């Protein structure tokens, strides 16, 4: 899968999956609301390591 | 390419004999003259089939398929 | 069967006589000209090509 | 339930774009799936 860059705004988080996959350029980003659930699932899925070398 | 069905000639039901042929040629030794006979195939036209027939299915099936 | 022709039995042919198999092919790959301005293998719509 | 290819049939199932070799193994045939759909022969 592709990272989308994150942008900030007000309080929310925001990211542009530019995805092209198409044969065409396409380009077509979507701009979607980071739902915090979804932040914090994958939070929770983090290796124990990860923090080590994230410094947590 | 299995044995027919059905005689060309007559439409005797003709296949369900293939089993009994083969082994009954092969356990028994006999010749084919006496191997259909017994086998009940009086008339000639259904005598052919069984006569000149190649079962390509076998040398077909050994392909691993897929 | 008058010069040459001859006459088959239709029962024959129901029951198998002279059947036979049938195969064509087909040839098709994509295209460069770059930069790759390629094409596409897809249903093209009506308003599309 | 989209592509097979030789010897390892498992379900490949790629959509697009997505490295028409095999994940499995390194065929480049990939069969394309015979239909879920149904078909009509006449016995004659
Ligand atoms: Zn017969
Ligand atoms: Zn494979």
């Amino acid at each position: 899968n592709t990272q989308p860059t994150i942008r900030k705004d007000g309080l929310k988080l925001v990211g542009s999956w530019k995805k092209d996959r198409a044969t065409g350029d396409a380009d077509e980003p979507e701009l979607r609301v980071l739902s915090t659930e979804e932040i914090l699932n994958i939070f929770k899925h983090i290796s124990v390591k990860d923090f080590t070398s994230l410094g947590f | 390419m299995i044995v027919p069905v059905r005689c060309f000639s007559c439409g005797k039901v003709v296949g369900d004999k293939w089993e009994s042929y083969l082994n009954l040629l092969q356990e028994d030794e006999l010749d084919e003259g006496t191997a259909l006979s017994r086998l009940g195939l009086k008339r000639y036209c259904c005598r052919r089939m069984i006569l000149t027939h190649v079962d390509l299915i076998e040398k077909f099936l050994r392909y691993n398929p897929l | 069967n008058q010069e040459d022709s001859m006459i088959m039995n239709q029962s024959s042919i129901d029951r198998g006589l002279f059947r036979s198999l049938f195969f064509r092919s087909y040839m098709d790959q994509e295209k460069k000209y770059g930069m790759s301005i390629t094409e596409t293998f897809e249903k093209p719509q009506r308003t599309n090509t | 339930l989209k592509y097979i290819c030789a010897e390892c049939s498992s379900k490949l199932s790629l959509s697009r774009t997505d490295a028409v070799r095999c994940k499995d193994c390194g065929h480049r045939i990939l069969l394309k799936a015979r239909t879920k759909r149904l078909v009509q022969f006449e016995a004659r």
